[PDB]
């Protein structure tokens, strides 16, 4: 019953733009920050 | 980009060309590579002395030299066809 809304919504919202900044590459290619953005997926799955 | 301008510009040269076949290329910049390796090849003269390899990831050579060979037409052509079958998959390693 704490103020859990205003720190699960920030989680979310840091998902959204996590998800918005990743760059679709053609055929099994990748960058630096596309490798860096599949590790915080196990940041932002293990708190929901 | 003819042969006594080529030959009086400047002395022979050890060109390794050095393809990028990484997966971001495929479309029209593989096309545009493929017809620019062509046309790079086609400035060089039978002093000089080429080889194609090609990196993704891992490097390797494009086609059965495995070192610099003299740029020839028979050598050229050999070069041409292997830089025609050359399709786009995987990361960019530039180091390698
Ligand atoms: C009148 C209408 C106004 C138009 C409003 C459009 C708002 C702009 C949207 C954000 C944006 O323009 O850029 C997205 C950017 C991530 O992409 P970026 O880093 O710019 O990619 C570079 C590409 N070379 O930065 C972002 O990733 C922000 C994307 C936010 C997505 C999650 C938002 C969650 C809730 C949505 C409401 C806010």
């Amino acid at each position: 019953w704490k103020p859990f809304e205003t720190i699960i919504l920030l989680t979310i919202f840091a998902n959204c733009v996590a998800l918005a900044v990743y760059l679709p590459m053609p055929e099994d290619d990748n960058n630096s920050l596309n490798l860096g953005l599949e590790k915080l997926e196990y940041f932002f799955l293990t708190v929901f | 980009r003819r042969p006594w301008y080529i030959q009086g510009a400047a002395s022979p040269k050890d060109m390794l060309i050095l393809v990028d076949v990484s997966g971001s290329v495929s479309g029209l910049t593989l096309k545009l590579i493929r017809t620019s390796v062509s046309e790079m090849l086609e400035t060089l003269s039978d002093d000089d002395f080429v080889n194609v390899a090609s990196f993704n990831s891992n490097a390797q050579d494009v086609s059965c030299f495995q070192h610099l060979v003299q740029a020839n037409v028979r050598n050229k052509k050999v070069l041409k066809d292997a830089v025609n079958n050359i399709t786009a998959k995987g990361i960019t390693d530039y180091k390698k």
